[PDB]
Order: structure tokens, then sequence, then C-alpha cells
RNA sequence: AACAGUGGUAGGAGAGCGUUCUAAGGGCUGUGAAGCCAGACCGGAAGGACUGGUGGAGCGCUUAGAAGUGAGAAUGCCGGU
RNA sequence: UAUCCUUGGGAGUCAGACUGCGAGUGAUAAGAUCCGUAGUCGAAAGGGAAACAGCCCAGACCGCCAGCUAAGGUCCCAAAG
RNA sequence: GACCGAUAGUGAACCAGUACCGUGAGGGAAAGGUGAAAAGCACCCCGGAAGGGGAGUGAAAGAGAUCCUGAAACCGUGUGCCUACAAGUAGUCAGAGCCCGUUAACGGGUGAUGGCGUGCCUUUUGUAGAAUGAACCGGCGAGUUACGAUCCCGUGCAAGGUU
């Protein structure tokens, strides 16, 4: 209803996004990031490709 | 709670005490005056910061540690001389320079650093076998 | 009653020039003028002169007394590293400086 | 919209050199190096913190032994007739009383008398 | 009289007229509490050894609760990432004793 | 209420805090806004705000949505030293 | 009973390390080189072994100037017959 | 324009394709602010000369000619506490003296010396290191958006939905 009170039921609120800000608060610390000897690269920083 | 009672105040106020050397090992008997040395013969803040307590030996020319453990005692420094390490024994600290036996086992049963260089200070070696310290009134006592 | 004084235009270093400031404190002005004037080095004349010159002023305009005047308080104070070419060996291209420093200084008379 | 993450970086800076007060040298002059004495700080704290404890009762038992052997006894079988009589045990922080008050330490010598090796 | 009591895990020395910091408690402001677990008479008076003696009961009148400072904890865990901090302060009450009844 | 507790990396799962902006219900300001600097700031678990001084013309809480979104190190980048 | 069972949505990981127990390699020596078992560490502080994450003590989000054990002691200092 | 707001953005916010560099094709910078109004310092004093030093200006002169707000590094100045037999990757924790004086917890300041002790990021099982980068401080800057696909979860119909 109004526009004073927009609020999404969750068909825009459903939201959530993981972090990758946080150095470990969550998960990870950076993007690219995991125990393998292939992190802090842009090519082979991926386990799955 | 954390609130606690003290000790230390009553205890210390440099007090003089004498203790027997003459005729005497100063070994056994110099490890209970050292406790005293540091401040501690009653409830005492005493491990952590504190001035110490004077006590004094009374003589330094009969100092015999008796039997074979006289013999093979052990005594270390490490200085700027040439030879670096001198190693030492109480038979011949015996021999000569006889009051250094004294010193050199009661520094060691006080160190601490800066601290107890200072609870050192508080000891007199003499050697006349009476003290001329009767100024600072010290009476006979051990741990 | 305090008169304030600054030189510009000189050559001398801060680190320097912080000596003759502290050691003229507590020292009447005319003891101080006299030192500065006979101090060695181009810059001398110039500084001296200015801070004379701060004194003046101070008596004609602002009540103030010169002979009965000392020095509150000195300072320099590091600034920029003026660059003004000399040269430096070995093809490169650098330069040796001529710094100029921020003299402060605050006078003030000590009898009303 | 965007925000540059720009304002922001003064006041995380700024924070830590601010929160260093007492501190020694240079290294609290010096953001970078302030940074890693935080770390240290906060080690060092957590260890200490617990270790203490344990000082202070490596303090008392001192206290009581030197208090003991003025009885005739030794801490062994002076805490022994303390536990075994029930209380009088007292902590071990009280019994420094018995430099203080004469009244408890002759009832802390009793209660040793009570049971002894 | 003298006495000491049982403030939990830990002891406390008392007597007729003095404020001792101890444990938190719910009771605040006016409000009295009474330590009938007084566990050593001993000063002019002479006790040896049953836990507990029935010829004292100290009382205190509950005055106020205050607060132990903030004080930050925190480990670090360098090169694996991890700050987790936490922070002690927490409420605790003060009493007051004024008279150790017989 | 009573019972039990284990809170750490790769990750999974759960909440919140700051920063800029647009939105509609609202409110301060030259009688001093935003900002600058200190403070033993009451209140946080942590990320986090309520006071005084300076300052000199505009500012933002809630309810929601957005993003170059919180630094620092990259033989990183610009200035001062 | 954070025991098992089944399906769906995101994993990360191929370089582990050290010790006790048991087999093989060796010049039958070498945290040497290969592993079955258990353990710790990796991925948890901290306790003891003078000075050591890995044996031995134990799994601590956080405060207590409280008491009890382990390892380790009681003559003193870096506590105690 | 649910674009950017002075180290961000066009190479270029400004007397910039300037300055500057290459014989040449061509590369290529840094730089905003006194006020609403110049009323931009009458009046005065001193210096060889640059400048200032008092005073006035005007609501405001930390608005006085790098003049808005003006930090931090850097370099000084005043003051409270503290040490001339002491051992240290610099803190932590305990007492203790002296000093000061909280808006509220009824409060703040220091180090005399005790106990205790492996830089930040890497690289890994593990670097406190004598393999890495960083003199220092400030700013600046990377988890961004779209379109297929598959789950989620919010909705519409309900064997029909859908242009």
């Amino acid at each position: 209803m109004k526009l004073h009170e927009l609020k999404p039921s969750e068909g825009s609120r459903k939201t959530r996004n993981r972090v990758g800000r946080g150095i470990g608060s969550g998960n990870g610390k950076t993007a690219g990031k995991g125990h393998k000897g292939q992190n802090a690269r842009s090519g082979g920083g991926v386990r799955p490709g | 709670m954390r609130t606690t009672p003290m000790a230390n105040a009553s205890t210390i106020e440099r007090k003089w005490l004498v203790v027997d050397a003459a005729g005497k090992t100063l070994g056994r008997l110099s490890s209970e005056v050292a406790a005293i040395l540091r401040g501690k013969h009653k409830p005492t803040y005493t491990p952590h910061v504190d001035t110490g307590d004077h006590v004094i030996i009374i003589n330094a020319e009969k100092i015999e540690l008796t039997g074979k453990k006289l013999t093979d005692k052990i005594y270390y420094r490490h200085t700027q001389h040439p030879g670096g390490l001198k190693s030492r024994t109480a038979l011949e600290m015996r021999t000569n320079y006889p009051e250094k036996m004294l010193e050199l086992a009661i520094k060691g049963m006080l160190p601490k650093g800066s601290l107890g260089r200072q609870m050192f200070k508080k000891l007199n070696v003499y050697r006349g076998s009476e003290h001329p310290h009767e100024a600072q009134k010290p009476e006979v006592y051990e741990l | 009653m305090q008169a304030k004084a600054v030189a510009r235009t000189v050559r001398i270093a801060p680190r320097k020039a912080r000596l003759v400031m502290d050691l003229i404190r507590g020292k009447q002005v005319g003891e101080a003028v006299s030192i500065l004037n006979l101090t060695p080095r181009a810059a001398s004349p110039i500084i001296e002169k200015v801070l004379k010159s701060a004194i003046a002023n101070a008596e004609h305009n602002y009540e103030m007394d010169a002979n009965n005047l000392v020095i509150s308080q000195a300072f320099v104070d590091e600034g920029p590293t003026l660059k003004r070419f000399r040269p430096r060996a070995m093809g490169r291209a650098s330069q040796i400086n001529k710094r100029t420093s921020h003299i402060t200084i605050v006078v003030s008379e000590k009898k009303e | 919209p965007r925000v540059k993450g720009g304002t922001v970086t003064r006041k995380r800076r700024k924070k830590v050199l601010k929160l260093a007060k007492g501190y020694f040298g240079s290294k609290h002059t010096l953001y970078k190096v302030a940074n890693q004495q935080v770390m240290k700080s906060g080690n060092y704290a957590f260890r200490d913190r617990r270790q203490k404890k344990r000082d202070f009762r490596k303090l008392w038992i001192t206290r009581i032994n030197a208090a003991a052997r003025m009885n005739g006894l030794s801490y062994s079988r002076l805490m022994h007739g303390l536990k075994l009589s029930g209380i009088e045990v007292n902590r071990k922080m009280l019994a420094d009383l018995a430099v203080n008050d004469l009244t408890a330490f002759n009832q802390l010598a009793d209660a040793a008398k009570a049971q002894l090796n | 009289m003298y006495a000491i009591i049982k403030t939990g895990g830990k002891q406390i020395k008392v007597e007729e007229g003095q404020t001792v910091y101890i444990e938190k408690l719910a009771a605040e402001a006016g409000e009295t509490v009474t330590f009938e677990d007084v566990l050593f008479v001993g000063g002019d008076n002479v006790k040896v050894g049953n836990p507990t003696v029935e010829g004292a009961t100290v009382t205190a009148k509950v005055e106020k609760q205050g607060r132990a400072k903030k004080i930050t904890v925190f480990r670090y865990k360098p090169k694996k990432n991890v700050h987790k901090k936490q922070g002690h302060r927490q409420p605790y009450t003060k009493v007051t004793i004024e008279k150790i009844n017989a």
C-alpha cells in the first residue's frame, strides 16, 4: 500500500547476500580464496572450473 | 567481586636481623635466610614488588660445607675477562678469598633482576665473628 | 603588551635556526638584537633588521618600551625543503637544497 | 547510487591511535605500527587474566607457610588440621590475618594441632 | 564482634560497620540480606571449627547495585583471520554491614 | 521453571551495525546547520551515539529500496614529510 | 544419541605435519624413505617437559584476589613437609 | 539522468592537449574557496630590500591577501606525573607513591618495578623471522551489472498459464 510503508512481503525482501567484505566474521576473507595453492589468482582461482 | 586484604605494610619496614655464620654450613642455613631477605617471615606480599629486610651474616672465615660435599661445590660467573666462564669451588674460596662464598650463595637465592639486586644490598658479610651493625638493632632469626 | 615578529626570504635551515631562537629567551631585547647582528651569515642582518623593526613599531603605536622588553619565547619549526639548484654528480639530476625557515618570536614587556 | 567508502577511512584509522594511551615510544604515533599492538594487547590480556589468579594463589600459600613455622608446625600439617576440623581454612587469602590479629592466629594454631602427621 | 562470611565461592572479612564489594544479587537500593553462613568469629571471640557458628549472624543492608566497568577481551588469530571480541561489564552489588547480631 | 551446552580455518546456515543515495509520514537552522577537535560520554557482545570548545550555511531520524558500500599491505596509486 | 536412514540446494580438498603403537626400504643410520592403528595439530587457547602446535595435561564466548586434580613440587628464589 | 563532487570525474573543474618528453609515429601532468557586498588593509611606525608590527575595515580578519572549515604525519612550545646499578619486537596484569578533581559507574594522571612474552601480510603443517611487499602519514581504490539456465522464496490462475 502506502509510499511510506512500501514494505515488500519478500517479493524483494527475500534478499540475504553472502559476505566477503568481512575478513572472517561470516565466511571467507575475499573472493578467490580457499586453501589450495591456486588461490589469489584470476584464473585457477575457482575450484569447480 | 575481587576485593582483597593485604599484610605487606605490617611486615616491611626494613628491620634488622642477624643470623649466625660462625662454624655454620652457610648453605642449608642460607636457604632459610634468603626467605627473610625478600621480606617473607610472616604474611607479606613478596612474590611481587616490595622492599626486603636486612639480614646479616656475622662471620665469613669459618664456613665449612663439611665432608666431600665441600670439594665438589659449583660456582660460576661469565665475565668480560679473556677466559669468559670462570668456575670455582667452595674448597678454593676457603683457601684464600673466604668472603665470596657467602656472597654468591645468597645472591643466587634472591634474583629477580633489578629488585633482586636491591635485596642483595641489605646483606653485609663481615668476618670478625661479630657485627658493627649493632647500630641498626639486629636480632637472631631464621624461617 | 607583546610584540610578534617573523622573518621571510632568508637562507638558514630550521634545525640550525632553532638554536639561536631558544638561546635568546629570557634575555633583554637590547642583548638579543646585538647577538643576531654579529652572528655570522648573510641572513643575519636581515633576520636582525625585521625583528628590530617589530620592536620599533611596538613602542610608537602599541605603548611598549624597548629597554624593558625581554623575549617571552621563540622557536623555529620545520617547513618545506626549498629546492634551489646546485649540481650533484654522476649524470644525476638532483638538487642540494637551500632551505628556508619559519621563525616564530614572541617579545613582551617584563616591566610595564 | 554509489559511495566512495572514503569518508569512512579517517574514522577507522584515527580511532586506533586515540585508543592508545600510556603506550611508549613511536609505536602509538604511527598508524601501521599501532595496529600490531592492538593484536598484542588482546592476546596478552586474556592469557594474563587467568595466569594472575594462579599468581595470587602462589602468594597466599607463602603467607600461611611463614606463619605456620612459628607455631612449631608447617604448612602441610597446618592446612590438614584446618580442612579436617571443617572450617578454619578461611580460604588462603584471608588467612593473611595470622600476622595482623593474634586472636585469629591462635585459633588457626588450635585447629592445626587437632589433626597432624 | 569479628566475623567472616561466605559470598558464594569466595569469603569476605566483615565487621560491624563496613561496606563490601560482593557478587551480583537481585536486591538493590535499601533492601536487607542476611549472612547467617558466618563461618569464623575471631578477634575477640574464639572458633574451632565446625562450619557456621550460631553465636553470630551478620546482617547486611543492601546499598545499591553498581557495575564493574567494561573491559574488552579479544583473541586475534594471525593469518587465519579470526578476530572474535567480547566485553565483560555486568552488574554487581554492594552491601553495607552495620550490625553483626549475636 | 528446570535440563544441557561444543561457539575455530576452507564453507554451509542466522542476524545486525556504519556509509551515500532515491522514495513517501515527519523534524530542526544563521536566535548557529553540516563539518573540525577533545571528553572521566550514561547505554554495545561487537560493528556501534547523547556533551563542551571551535565553526559559519544549510541538514536528517523512522518506514523501504539501491550501490565504485567500511582498506592497506598490491616492487599499487597522488600529495606532505 | 549433533546415533543411524532417504532425497534435494552450495561445498571445499588432491601440497598435510609430527608423535606412540605395528610391517616393509636403507649403508638396515638419518623430524630419512613407505603405510595399518590411534592421537594431536592442521582447523583453539592454555598446563607440564629450563628454553617446543604435535608425547604428557585439557578442549577454555567472557569476568572471579574461589576451591579440587593432572603433569610437576614442597629448603630458598620463579609458591609448598 | 534513484550521474560525480576537488588526489574521486573527461588527459584537461583553473589562461591544458598547456607544461613537459621524443629527429620522428606519438606519449602527456599536477592546479577550486576572503566576503553576500572589496569595503582588498584608512591612520601610523621601522627596514638596504623582501615584509610586516599595532590600528582601523566589515555580521564574521582561523574571513587579512595557501585568506573557508582547516586534521594527521612532520617539527616545536607550556604544564601534571615519572626515573642516574639498570637487560628491552615495547605490551599485558598485579600491587604502590604522588599529583588532579567525575554529568552519571560515584572519578580521572604516571611509572617505581614484579610475574609473563615469537612484527603485520605472505608461504604453508607451520614463517616471529636472515624467500615477499611496505620510510611515514593522509586521501584514492577492487565482493559490479546484464542476459540464458537451475533451485529458492514472494505472488496470479488454478487445467490452464502466457503474447
